[PDB]
């Protein structure tokens, strides 16, 4: 992985650097890594692509080295670089898609395809050089095992989850209790809603309550939290919990009460924010408690209390809300996220070749599932997938 | 199932059973397989006379 | 490779290049009965041997 | 500062740079760099303080230099380095721990750890090298009294307030005009009701405003202005102004009309979009005006004629809403952001190890607090802290 | 770690092969690892802390090496060896038991106590040697980020738990329909019964299903299955799930019908095994999902339709079972077993010395609380201490 | 198989004493053996893999000597040592895995892979160094055939049979006489039941036998006998002998009376144990033989002379019982038990490759049908397998 992610630096960097009138202070060391590569992949025959639809292809070097003495590159030196440039980089981009098509149950962070596997090499390892992208650094970090995280802005954690749960019930859903979500994304929306608006509850307090477990811990995370949850604000019909037929929600919204969210790791409570709306900091956790309230207006002028009568028919049903958006985040595991498309190349590769359902991954690369089940097997194929997919955009 | 999957070609019945001779349970599976494979025959789902 | 049954409870895996018995699968010969083609045995198993 | 940078740097350098095989071109100038920081630092003593939990550490400094004389690197070079490194690297997580959990309210833009202070002796000004990072950069142009800038996407610029305003009222509720808004991050939320529908109105139009005062001029901002506000467009029970009652919403959603965008500078007009939703640009900006206005339609279909009625009672109310995202902008002065983990950092350490709340910002360094206040002191305190924030998660 | 493993490797080897007539030649190499052993020893000055009742230790190192004259030891040198062996296997056993007793949440992998710490520097290096047990095997596996195994006889995998689910219930608990299941180490007996005996099911069978969800995943695992659970098989009087009353359970054994044993991975059958009792294999699953059917038999002997009425009162309960043992399993993270005593080592070192809970382990080490929750701390500090018990009962 | 598992242990042992730091003097002679293994194995080209969905695999060897001189291994040591380590213990594993999967009735003892053939030349013998696991030594010895002996705890010696034998019986199964036993694993649990317990039987005792047939010797065998069959001690509905109809058994136990084991070899009587129960020793035998009688207690109290009147109907029935467990045994053929993992390994590798089922094996390596037709042939080959699979656990 770092060879080939150095052969990928490499090619950025000479495309990058070598350019016409240039001096030769600008690309000593650049020209003397890009000699080094063409050096020792000279001789060496490599295979990539037997696998779906991606064509068996040989791949042979035979190239000419660099000079090394001129004073300004001219535009006769980015000539001869940019055929040796153009077959690496087409070569580095098929060893790329090779490896992000395979996995293995038993050893997924290890090289799978036979092009990656030979990189491996001993004498490979002095095409290696600077370490410096966020992936290739974390999958160095990883593998000598120290404390290491990828920073995600609006993280995938969220496998789509649109339910509800009824605390209070009957067939013919008039008198409601309960609560409903949205898990998607980085994205929380809950509401909790009373048909009867509490008028008989202890206090005239209902209490509400959502957990959320997150396959993997987030560390020094930013959440935006909100008092109303807007997907469930208007008249909606709902299929019952079986199917059997579907009821009626006419939420009126209420302002929700003792907000309480709690973030803990392990069952330990590390963050809690009470009343707190807009940006908090969760520092460490795994799950998601959202504890809150309706409470009846214990004033109600002539409209608000025409809502809510004394008993049934209840006509207008009362709800309140949360929406709990993850801004940012910091995670030990790879994940999608909205800023990189290490995901997106992936699943582009394996759907453009066909590539045959693995034992590993969601067919079709499916996100939900990835991260419903997001086994350790899963993360270490992920993350080797995830880095090789960020090799190749860096040239592709 | 005596299968990946459910079949009415590959369903288990009465066979009420022999204990006159000692019989394998891949026996009875066959033999209750092939009374149906006989209305393969008489099904237009053959290969051979 | 060839499963057959029989209805007298005799079953017989074996090969089509060499006619050497194999361990009957069960199971597998139900699957490929209940879709594939179904050959009626008139030269059965011992006397291609 | 700009010496723990350059430590932070070098060591992150030294990290990515320093890998088995690579070329020792690839590191001569990190390696004269790194020597350089090892013989300035050789013989130096250095205490992390007991503050809070953050446990007091005690650092001392007698490494060899690293060598030269290979010409690719080996694993004896790369596990000396490594160890170096990782002694380096913890010295300079504490060290900006140190430095983040303290502050002042004069001179709070100087260090304010004993660590800090000692590196910042002339000394140590040999250890400075490449100071490319936009917070550290902007760092270095603060202290030089030169224009500052730090792009934000989706700058928290606006602290939390859900308000309301009623232009006329009465102590029933049933026949209300005003205007109720959310500002969180950098989303404005604005909805101008009218429960008449503008019925008795000069020209059957209401004229709504809202004023948003940032705390700070925001540059070269790019926008989306939508029509609706689904913050404010199902029903609600909204407490009154003092708590005493509650009163009924029921929005019916008019489109706006005359809708206009200023975005104003020291109380001049730098920008007006009329009637434009989608991408609007303000290039400079502390003040956004957005006046809409609800037009009865002349025309009415039965159906819609029936939610208007000449007198009360008012059943539907109109509404006219107006969404406002700042997707992206530039501050001379450092916020909280989407994408950056400044604040979360921050925040963080100053949570993990308990640190009692100081003489400068709120408690729990909440942001809606922080900007509500933002003052010069607290400006000066939080561009210090998370600029050893990003120092920190260069390598950590 | 490495270095305490080669220390009481050494150590063993010192007092396995150091005997009275031995050739030479039979542990010259052995005399030259303790002579190393005691030249990177000599000089140090070690700690082996108070915590709980473990008595403040201080170790120093200022032995003499072994001689090399004799052809064959005698037994002045085995008791001059026996001295200086006995000092150091104090001083490995106290170092053990040091750092079973401690744990981190943070980092629970890396050394807790002062010793191990100083021993982690480089120049204890020379003392490593030979790293052939299974568990340091492993350790150096999971230091590299490579596949770890550890092979377990009857896998201390379940928590304990006897609990019910009645999926028909009424207050006079007389129709009952439903599971009780003991989950208990290695063992998992299950047993649903109906005590109507499906006179009233749709086809005249009733489905049970039972899901048990390992806590880590479970590789190449012999399994032994057998149709009855003895332990649901006799007269019982069992709480009410509330403890508000008692029922009777009257059980009469039927065999379960289309018994299913499926072991899932990712929610994926990775195998199956249809009426198949015996020893079988489960190759790789973290989730058992056994489906059985209670079916009423077609006919009946007229004590067996005795049995059974076509309505209530049922004094006889059909009931189906099914015992599902794991004989032997491997495991990526440390469990307790039958045969390894790491667990009761570790256990008996912090109770002798009344070592306060920490935390990260339960307050007794107690397995079923441990292995209920077993996070990745939890997984990392065991793993530690369970090396450490390793390396101290290779001497103690 | 000798070459393979010399190859195995010479990286098992690489891989534990080639550690950083370590003396040379402790590494020496293995260093010359991992040297005689490279230069013993370059220029040779082997292809791996081609049955079910193992993949092809080609592996060509040429590998530089280590002979470099140190005093204390290093960081390059360990490196290069550790890629070449790498390459051939995959090389290794790959060539197990195809051993495994593959079989044939004629000389199933004999390699079959054509990787393990070609490592059966002479040219390889020089790879040939130590041989001391149980599995190889047993293999060389039953090559020189001498007496060979695998130890087993709790071995796989019974296939599954749950069975009844009806010695009277009638349509209404009202009045029966017969036994029932389990024989699963290493245990046999068998109970002779009476309905009229005795009543018209000579002396008031009726006798019971059970033979069970070994399909190999077991010698210096550890048995554990207990009176009582719990598995045939509860409440049951039973199937008719040709399932017309099904039977009810409600047990109410009585000590067994003259209890009898016979441990006999050849149908001479080896051991016998008369009423002794608890931990008995059978040195060397193939059958066992239970001869247990049921004894009508000649006194009863009211409550025991209910339950067995004079004539039917029998409402309790008589049921004495025996539950034998081998705990340890010896065996000159290769068995599953409950301590190893070569049986599941074998499995595991089947399964996941999805080999076809061969012309020894039954399908999914079903061990009960192994067992029960444990013929020469199949005893040949999995011996072998047996064999490759502890040779690739040496590793993987
Ligand atoms: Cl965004
Ligand atoms: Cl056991
Ligand atoms: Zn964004
Ligand atoms: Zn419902
Ligand atoms: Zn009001
Ligand atoms: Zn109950
Ligand atoms: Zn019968
Ligand atoms: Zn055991």
């Amino acid at each position: 992985m770092d060879v080939l992610y150095s052969l990928s630096k490499t090619l950025k960097d000479a495309r990058d650097k070598i350019v016409e009138g240039t001096l030769y202070s600008n690309v000593s060391d650049l020209i003397q890594q890009f000699n080094q590569m063409i050096i020792t992949m000279n001789g060496n025959e490599f295979q990539t692509g037997g696998i779906g639809n991606l064509p068996i292809r040989n791949w042979n070097f035979d190239f000419g080295l660099l000079g090394t003495t001129l004073l300004n590159l001219d535009a006769n030196y980015v000539e001869t670089a940019r055929n040796t440039i153009d077959y690496f980089v087409d070569f580095v981009d098929n060893v790329c898609m090779d490896e992000m098509v395979r996995e293995s149950q038993r050893n997924g962070i290890a090289p799978q395809s036979d092009s990656l596997r030979k990189l491996s090499g001993i004498k490979f390892k002095r095409i290696n050089f600077d370490n410096s992208s966020e992936y290739i650094e974390n999958w160095n970090l990883q593998n000598r095992r120290q404390r290491t995280g990828f920073t995600f802005h609006k993280p995938n954690i969220f496998p789509y989850s649109a339910s509800f749960t009824l605390n209070r019930s009957q067939p013919a859903h008039d008198n409601l209790m309960g609560t409903m979500w949205l898990n998607a994304g980085s994205e929380i929306q809950v509401a909790g809603f009373d048909y009867s608006c509490a008028i008989n509850a202890p206090a005239n307090i209902q209490q509400f309550e959502h957990i959320v477990q997150l396959r993997r811990v987030l560390t020094t995370a930013t959440i935006t939290l909100l008092p109303d949850a807007e997907r469930f604000s208007f008249p909606r019909v709902i299929n019952s919990a079986d199917g059997a037929t579907t009821w009626y929600f006419n939420p009126v919204i209420l302002r929700p009460n003792n907000v309480e969210v709690e973030f803990l790791l392990n069952g330990q409570i590390i963050n809690t924010y009470q009343a707190r709306f807009g940006t908090i900091i969760a520092r460490n956790f795994d799950t998601i408690r959202l504890s809150f309230q309706l409470m009846r207006p214990p004033n109600m002028t002539p409209a608000v209390a025409a809502l809510f009568p004394n008993a049934q028919p209840f006509e207008h049903h009362a709800t309140v809300g949360l929406t709990l958006r993850i801004e940012s985040a910091v995670c030990e595991s790879v994940l999608a996220d909205a800023s990189k498309t290490m995901l997106a190349n992936v699943t582009s590769v394996r759907q453009e070749y066909a590539i045959p359902v693995g034992p590993v991954f969601p067919p079709g690369m499916n996100w939900t599932d990835l991260i419903t089940n997001y086994s350790p097997s899963r993360e270490d194929n992920l993350q080797r997938v995830f880095t090789v997919a960020s090799i190749r955009s860096m040239l592709v | 199932s005596v299968g990946s999957s459910a079949s009415a070609w590959t369903d288990v019945s009465t066979q009420i059973t022999d204990v006159s001779s000692s019989v394998s349970s891949i026996s009875t599976q066959t033999s209750t397989i092939s009374r149906r494979l006989r209305l393969k025959e008489m099904a237009t789902q053959t290969e051979g006379m | 490779e060839v499963f057959e049954a029989g209805t007298d409870g005799r079953f017989f895996a074996y090969r089509v290049e060499t006619f050497d018995e194999i361990p009957f699968d069960v199971q597998k010969f139900a699957d490929l009965v209940t879709d594939s083609p179904v050959i009626s045995a008139i030269i059965d198993f011992k006397t291609l041997k």
